[PDB]
């Protein structure tokens, strides 16, 4: 996988590819 | 969360898969 | 809607979602 | 224009809808 | 074409549009 | 490469077409 900082909608799209049929959760809070 | 690991720092394929279901 | 700064092609894609069947105009000039 | 409001500052759902037709 | 700095996946998507049926090569190394 | 021309600087339509096949 790419060696860059993944942010915004690119981070969500990374998660989409990497999980696939498993799906994911994006909870961006501190 | 993920915005401290994969955005403020860099994430490999595995540190990102921990955010799958 | 998201509380971030929307720029470039992400700003145009925000406008696409938010208007839909109304459409939009993107004129980026100062 | 929109690049001073929604990119240089932040835009809510309504301040962005003023750029629809 | 746009007068901005094209990076990341946006640079690859620029190359996709600009070449089309010719295709391209993306080799990001220094 | 392309990351020094089109990302660190700006590329017109032609300087980007040199990266096609
Ligand atoms: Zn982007």
């Amino acid at each position: 996988f790419v060696n860059q900082h993944l942010c915004g909608s690119h981070l969500v799209e990374a998660l989409y590819l990497v999980c696939g049929e498993r799906g994911f959760f994006y909870t961006p809070k501190t | 969360g993920i915005v401290e690991q994969c955005c403020k720092s860099i994430c490999s394929l595995y540190q990102l898969e921990n955010y799958c279901n």
